[PDB]
């Protein structure tokens, strides 16, 4: 278990934003679109996310960048599909 | 409170005058209350219940 | 020599506090109502409260309290205003009943005669009875019976 | 001084004022004032100290 | 005593024990202040919305709880909606603006 | 893009008057019949209070008559009886209406002492009522003839006036009259006249009321409301499901009183329609109209009038306003409390084996609580076919499920809460540990925060369902994450009783023992020496220890030496982590020292070390306390040998003064005082006998004859260590106890000479009884008092939350030590600790900046200031913060559960109020009511009057009621003359000059005076110092911060003086004002900016001012608030805590602050 979030708070200083960001990440894992960035000790997605905050490999900037990238990951797929929609003309 | 007549004061707080006050109360076992009470002008009063 | 409500007010202000019983009797002989008090404790309470902590504005909480004192007669309770409003109407005399009833008779019979002097009022009845015997209607829906 | 603050004059007047105090809003009656006042502290029915 | 999901009151939908299975603990104003002093909004929202007063929110939540997904889709508590209707039943028009 | 129509996530709310057509919009049908149900087939009679056609189907997706019962047919309106088949929930939604035959006044607007119709029409109430009941006529638009427009007439008067003028004169009576009045009224014209009339005549009385009314009028105009709507045409009917007819056992029904009321209204209205069609005489139809008015009024708010009673039941039927108001004070359902799922409760136990971060949770309880999670996991791994099977499994309690539970419990925290919740620590999150039993195991160190004894107190558990709730619980509400009181930085995890007696008995020394004087390599073989029975736990010994220090930059330095200590302290040192000095464990280790140990550990090593250290401290405490064999015997309480003698001599004194009273040498009162004084002295004598005797009396020998030290006597160890008991109570055990007072409050001159160890005879006990009962009652009362204070306080603060980061103001208050009377009743370091510097301060020499500008002053910094001789520091405060509508973190301070500076978005008003109110139980002019009077701004009974202006003064006029004091300013004029009642003894020198805010008399001073005459900082200092005097006198620690925020809320308003933007005398927000002038100092008029005056408002008065009406409708009087807001068409934008709590969405603070921020910015923008 994660007894003290002091280090996670140390990384992102707001400490409410810690809860928010860690929640976002814990969601990325819980209903799986993704997988952990740190070894899972059987710790639930909550604690895994907190650990990920502690190791500095996860935060608002990083997550936003990843999601914005994924928008174009899917945009590249539909590239032919939606351009086939020229029927709007 | 036992049925009968009862004499009280209400000294101090009443009208903040330090003049005190005095009231008698007739409390029946069953029936209406008969109250007698003074005022700062020293005029005796009566109230039923 | 007189004006009542000042008096409970002016005393309630200088003492700074008045018992819930203090206002009841000190109230004028005019407003005795039970639910009267309900809002007026809220009136005196924002200005110098005793409900037995407020607004120091006062002012209009007096002028409107004097408006409620002038508003202190009519107790409402429509049983009352009714019992009083009908209590004005004078009792009928045994002959007066006959007078009024005769007047009624005069009126109605007037409108009936006025009906009988209208040709269409006749023709309509004729055509309606023509519909009755034609099984397009019934006798009960035309006449209640004649004189008979 | 109490008498000087007394608005009434005779027995009937006082009875009217008492009846009006107990049951206000409604017109007083002689028989009503007498009945009430006698029925308050003087009645064997409505009053007992035991 | 303990409760997860029990019966509910008809007038306002709120947890009520009818079976001797007990109703939930009452979360009061002081407790709300306690959650307010802490930075926890979500604990409070789920406390007074989904776990209790939201007729949709409770079931919609339960399905997620069993699905393995922890979220909430809060909606509007039934108490405040009842108060909307009670206020609006008078000559008072109360509206929810904008978008 | 098209904005939207259908349901989205809405913003704010609007409230206003309803149009007849607007009312008809909600209504899906008119209820024309008083009937409810068919009486045999319980189905609703068509178009009646309960109806399927108008409102909805009695069963889901099923038509009434039963034609279309299929879930397929939906938008179909049946041909037999039109009912659209839809969920029965829409019977809880769809409204209804009634078309009233005659107009009817809306009682809320008619009488809610702003009689709204009245002050809108400038027409007195009694006239309006006299009209409504047809007790007189009232003119309407009288044109030009003989008469005023608002003028009222009588029967004869109306007939006469009508005979004189047939037309160009108009009068009506009843509701129709008031309606015609309101409708005819043109607001514009009235405005146009009022402005001119305002401008012409000069009188206070005239233009005050004039300007007030014109303001009211233009407000009503901008509202969008129209006067006619105050008079009801259409009367909406509430949905049937909200006033259920639902059945019960034994065939009996039960229903809301709203059905009775609505039934009355409907019946009387219908009878009025009939009487209109039958052409009844006026005497009748009037009576029916009055009855209708009564019916409607009773239906809306039955509070007023005569309170009609429900059928067969004496109790008055509850009306709609009584439905909104509710009862039990001011409680709106989201306030008083709410039943919540996923929760529980039970009796609690100890569980010392627990870590600070966990709590024992009963097996069965955890099973029932996590049931949905258990189902989900069970069918997630595949142990169960379907959800039903999972239910059946856990209902069977098959051996497997337990392990599954162990999975769902692991990282999933639970919430623990106690009954008297005051400070935020009242609810704390833990990690569940499965337990066999029905009781909840609660960590000992937390027992302080909860104020929870083990005598049968119960605690409640909650489950943080959503992910955000689990993470909120772990990163905020977690036990280990809050180790510090929010009131003051001191540790709340301080060991309580058994543990401190353990560390006390451990760390301590007697004169001679086993292994006295020997030497050992380290703590290891010290403990090894003790556990083998070779060396005594407490013995004077030199041992080699290695202590570290982090004093190098970011780096631990190691050093080792020979310390003179005891075996026990050496053993205890094994626990002490890293850089802490040995000096901390080398003392006697009392409850205070053991606390400062943890505190220093936290401000040095950080959080985690402090936590685990605390745990180990608890474990070793309980351990060695157990080993100690500490007990309490009857011989442990030692009565002074000299007690009886003191009693005798003091008993001689009373006979001396008695004989003096017998000889008339002394008066009665003087005798009384004398005897009471001699006994009062005797008490202290015996006390300070038993105290010495119980303290140092142990006389023991080391290698010599004798020597003496602090006693190892049990009860003394308990009282001294801080475990439990105190000199006051020990005094009552051994020495005599006090003098008692009769219920009158007259203290008896024959004190109780017997103590508890001795037997108390009948009298003494009977006399003790009074004090006992008064104690119980008074405490039980001060509970409620404390609670009430907390309520007023949270009501006055609430929405205040850290919003900006740094306002960047140099402004602040000057912090010096209190220096009261003799030396230092409170230091400087405490006052300035955890606070930011306003400006860079200096050494005694300058061009040397030690603390630069704004820097949070922490332990090291304050110690640096302590190194230097610095006597004062200017500190930024919440009261001086330039940020509008909140506080910037830079100004607030640091203190929290964490030593770091306050977070952005933390709600500080709530925790301020909580922190002020929580200790308030311990408070006893003086006392708790003193605190209340202070926060209430109330002027004292017999106050002192300050000098209105500086300069030489003189006593003018003569005696009538007052003797006037005339001031003489040097340069300025002297319009100021204050009439000071002369029967009050003065102070001011008639031949001397006095500065503004000097003492022109003695006695207490009204804080309003301090604010106006002296200053904002002066008064903000007065409050905080006075309330802190009250608290500190009782030994209570409350940081100046909280009180300072309460003060900030107190002075929130102000009254304008000059003009050029807003009105003259308006009380208004300093925030609004300052925003408008700082905005007006540039652009606009070059500067038109208006002057103001800051105003002190009592907390209960300041709480009255709130922008959100949903908020105000909670704690204030509901009816008046709703009405007063409705006529103004006030639009509640939410934005506050309370309103968002009521509406049931994320709080505009804490975690939800990001949401509300982003949303607030998206709104009022592109
Ligand atoms: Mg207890
Ligand atoms: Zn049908
Ligand atoms: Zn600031």
């Amino acid at each position: 278990a994660r007894v003290t979030v002091q280090d996670a708070v140390e990384k992102i200083g707001n400490r409410f934003d810690l809860v928010l960001v860690a929640a976002r990440r814990a969601r990325q894992m819980q209903v799986g679109g993704k997988d952990p960035l740190v070894p899972e000790e059987n710790d639930k997605t909550t604690v895994i996310a907190l650990r990920e905050i502690e190791e500095g490999l996860i935060n608002n900037q990083i997550l936003d960048v990843r999601e914005r990238q994924e928008q174009q990951e899917q945009e590249a797929a539909e590239l032919q599909a939606v351009t086939a929609i020229a029927e709007g003309r | 409170r036992s049925p009968g007549v009862f004499f009280d004061s209400d000294k101090g707080k009443t009208h903040s005058s330090g003049k005190v006050l005095y009231n008698a109360r007739i409390i029946p076992y069953r029936g209406s209350w008969l109250d007698f009470e003074f005022d700062p002008k020293d005029n005796l009063f009566v109230r039923i219940d | 020599p007189q004006s009542q409500l000042k008096l409970l007010v002016t005393r309630g202000k200088e003492q700074g506090y008045l018992t819930y019983a203090e206002v009841n009797d000190h109230l004028p002989e005019d407003i005795v109502d039970s639910d009267q008090i309900e809002d007026i404790i809220q009136m005196i309470n924002d200005m110098g409260i005793q409900v037995m902590n407020t607004a120091d504005e006062d002012a209009a909480e007096a002028a409107a309290q004097v408006l409620s004192s002038v508003e202190s007669g009519r107790t409402t309770d429509p049983v009352r205003m009714y019992m009083r409003e009908m209590g004005t109407v004078e009792l009928l005399t045994r002959e007066g009943e006959i007078d009024i009833a005769k007047r009624i008779e005069d009126g109605i019979n007037q409108v009936q005669c006025s009906v009988a002097e209208y040709p269409e009022a006749i023709t309509y009845l004729l055509e309606q009875y023509d519909r009755v015997e034609a099984e397009e209607a019934r006798l009960s829906d035309l006449i209640t019976g004649f004189v008979d | 001084e109490t008498l000087r603050v007394d608005p009434t004059n005779d027995r009937l007047s006082a009875l009217v004022e008492i009846y009006r105090m107990m049951r206000p809003g409604e017109p007083p009656t002689r028989e009503a004032a007498e009945s009430l006042f006698e029925n308050l502290f003087f009645s064997e029915d409505r009053y007992d100290l035991s | 005593h303990a409760r997860s999901t029990g019966s509910y009151s008809l007038v306002t939908q709120q947890p009520l024990g009818g079976k001797a299975q007990f109703g939930g603990q009452r979360f009061g104003e002081m407790e709300v202040w306690a959650l307010e002093a802490y930075g926890a909004a979500y604990t409070l929202q789920e406390m007074l919305t989904v776990k209790s007063d939201d007729v949709n929110g409770r079931t919609k939540m339960y399905k997620n709880i069993v699905d393995g997904n922890h979220q909430m889709e809060p909606g509007m508590p039934e108490s405040f909606n009842v108060l909307l209707k009670e206020i609006r039943s008078l000559g008072i028009n109360i509206e929810l603006e904008d978008e | 893009l098209k904005a939207q129509t259908k349901t989205e996530e809405f913003d704010a709310i609007k409230i206003a008057l309803a149009s007849p057509d607007m009312i008809r919009s909600w209504s899906f049908g008119e209820v024309k019949k008083p009937e409810t149900i068919n009486y045999r087939t319980f189905k609703p009679e068509r178009d009646g209070l309960f109806c399927a056609r108008i409102f909805g189907p009695v069963k889901d997706y099923e038509c009434l008559c039963g034609k279309y019962k299929r879930l397929k047919h939906r938008g179909v309106i049946c041909e037999k009886c039109g009912v659209e088949v839809t969920q029965t929930k829409v019977r809880r939604e769809r409204m209804g209406h009634i078309e009233l035959a005659s107009p009817t006044a809306h009682i809320w607007f008619l009488k809610s002492l702003p009689s709204r119709i009245g002050l809108l029409l400038d027409m007195p109430l009694r006239d309006i009522e006299r009209v409504l009941y047809f007790e007189s006529y009232v003119v309407i638009e009288g044109g030009m003839t003989n008469l005023e427009r608002q003028q009222i007439l009588t029967e004869e008067q109306y007939l006469d006036a009508l005979e004189e003028f047939g037309d160009e004169f108009d009068a009506k009576m009843g509701a129709e009259a008031i309606q015609a009045l309101l409708k005819s009224m043109d607001l514009e014209q009235e405005c146009e006249q009022l402005r001119e009339e305002l401008n012409e005549t000069n009188s206070e009385t005239k233009r005050k009321k004039l300007t007030k009314r014109i303001k009211l009028l233009e407000a009503f105009v901008q509202s969008g409301n129209k006067p006619e709507w105050m008079i009801l045409t259409v009367l909406p009917v509430l949905p049937p499901d909200l006033r259920p007819l639902v059945p019960l056992d034994g065939g009996r029904f039960a229903t809301s009183d709203l059905n009775d009321l609505y039934r009355r209204v409907i019946n009387r209205n219908n009878r009025l329609k009939r009487l209109l069609d039958l052409a009844a005489p006026d005497i009748i139809v009037r009576n029916e109209k009055r009855m209708l008015q009564e019916a409607v009024d009773a239906l809306l708010d039955n509070g007023r009038r005569g309170r009609a009673i429900t059928g067969s039941n004496k109790r008055p039927l509850k009306s709609l306003a009584d439905m909104i108001k509710g009862k039990q004070g001011r409680f709106r359902q989201n306030l008083l409390g709410k039943r919540v799922d996923y929760s529980g409760r039970s009796v609690i136990t100890v569980g010392p084996y627990l870590r600070l971060h966990q709590c024992g949770l009963p097996k069965k309880m955890a099973l029932e609580l996590f049931k949905p999670f258990i189902y989900g996991k069970l069918e997630l791994r595949g142990l169960a076919t379907t959800i039903k099977a999972a239910k059946k499994m856990v209902e069977r309690e098959e051996a497997v499920v337990w392990d599954i539970l162990d999975e769902v419990i692991r990282e999933h925290p639970v919430l623990l809460n106690r009954a008297p919740t005051l400070h935020r620590l009242g609810i704390q999150a833990f990690e569940p540990v499965l337990i066999e039993g029905k009781a909840i195991q609660l960590h000992p160190l937390v027992c302080a925060a909860y104020n929870a004894d083990f005598d049968g107190d119960q605690m409640a558990v909650h489950v943080p369902l959503t992910l955000e709730a689990q993470l909120e619980a772990r990163a905020l509400m977690m036990s280990t994450n809050n180790i510090l009181s929010p009131a003051n930085g001191e540790p709340i995890i301080v060991p309580s009783q058994d543990v401190v007696l353990g560390l006390y008995y451990m760390t301590r020394d007697c004169v001679n023992a086993k292994g006295e004087g020997m030497v050992l390599t380290g703590p290891k073989e010290a403990e090894r020496l003790y556990r083998s029975g070779l060396a005594s736990l407490h013995a004077r010994v030199k041992v080699r220890i290695t202590e570290y220090e982090k004093d190098a930059n970011g780096e631990l330095v190691a050093k080792t030496s020979l310390k003179d200590t005891t075996v026990g302290r050496a053993i205890l040192w094994m626990i002490v982590p890293k850089g802490l000095p040995y000096s901390i464990v080398n003392q006697a280790l009392g409850k205070k020292a053991i606390s400062k140990m943890l505190n220093t550990c936290y401000r040095i090593l950080g959080l985690k070390p402090t936590v685990i250290f605390a745990d180990q401290i608890m474990y070793t405490g309980f351990a060695y306390a157990a080993r100690s064999g500490a007990s309490v015997g009857i011989d442990d309480m030692v009565i002074p040998e000299k007690k009886h003698e003191i009693i005798s001599e003091a008993e001689a004194e009373v006979a001396e003064i008695q004989e003096q009273f017998q000889s008339g040498l002394v008066t009665a009162g003087e005798r009384y005082n004398k005897v009471i004084d001699i006994w009062a002295a005797a008490n202290d004598r015996v006390s300070k006998a038993m105290m010495d005797n119980l303290q140092t009396e142990t006389v023991i020998n080391r290698d010599g004859q004798e020597e003496k030290q602090v006693s190892f006597n049990s009860i003394y160890m308990m009282a001294d260590s801080g475990a439990r008991g105190s000199a006051a109570q020990i005094r009552q055990l051994a020495g005599m106890r006090g003098l008692m007072a009769k219920p009158d409050g007259s203290i008896i001159e024959t004190p109780i000479t017997a103590n508890f160890r001795e037997g108390l005879n009948v009298l003494q006990y009977f006399i003790s009884t009074h004090g006992a009962r008064k104690g119980l009652a008074d405490t039980a009362l001060k509970t409620a008092n404390s609670g009430y204070l907390t309520r007023r306080l949270v009501d006055v603060a609430q929405d205040l939350v850290v919003t900006e980061d740094d306002c960047g103001t140099h402004e602040g208050i000057m912090m010096t030590p209190v220096i009261e009377g003799g030396d230092v009743k409170e230091p400087l370091r405490d006052r300035v600790l955890g606070r930011v510097t306003a400006e860079d301060v200096l050494k005694p020499g300058t061009a040397d900046i030690l603390v630069p500008r704004n820097t949070l002053l922490h332990e090291q910094w304050c110690d640096l200031l302590e190194e230097n001789s610095v006597d004062a520091v200017k500190v930024r405060s919440v009261v001086s913060c330039d940020t509008d509508f909140g506080v910037c973190a830079h100004c607030y301070g640091r203190d929290l559960a964490r030593g770091h500076i306050i977070n952005k978005g933390e709600a500080i008003g709530v925790i301020a109020a909580q922190s002020i109110g929580e200790p308030g139980t311990q408070l006893t002019t003086g006392g708790l009511p003193r605190v209340a009077d202070l926060f209430e701004a109330r002027r004292p009974k017999e106050p002192a009057i300050l000098a209105e202006i500086s300069g030489i003064v003189s006593f003018g006029k003569e005696t009538k009621g007052k003797r006037r004091l005339v001031i003489t300013p040097v340069d300025g004029s002297d319009p100021y003359e204050e009439m000071i009642p002369k029967w009050r003894q003065l102070n001011v020198f008639e031949g001397e000059r006095v500065e503004r805010g000097d003492v022109i008399s003695d006695g207490p001073e009204a804080p309003h005076d301090i604010l106006r005459l002296r200053g904002v900082h002066a008064v903000t200092r007065y409050i905080v110092n006075e309330v802190q005097d009250v608290y500190r006198l009782q030994g209570v620690k409350i940081n100046d911060k909280h009180i300072e925020v309460i003060v900030r809320q107190m002075l929130r308003k102000a009254t304008i003086v000059n003009a050029g933007s807003s009105d003259f005398l308006e009380g208004e927000q300093v925030e609004y004002s300052r925003v408008k002038i700082a905005n007006r100092e540039l652009e606009a008029n070059g500067k038109v900016g208006a002057t103001y005056s800051r105003d002190l408002l009592g907390i209960t008065k300041a709480s009255l001012a709130t922008e959100s009406f949903i908020s105000a409708a909670s704690f204030q009087e509901t009816t008046r608030v709703l009405t007063e807001a409705a006529v103004a068409g006030k639009r509640d934008e939410l934005r506050g805590l309370k309103e968002n709590v009521i509406v049931g969405r994320l709080i505009p603070a804490g975690t939800g602050y990001a949401y509300h921020q982003d949303r607030m910015r998206r709104r009022a923008a592109g």
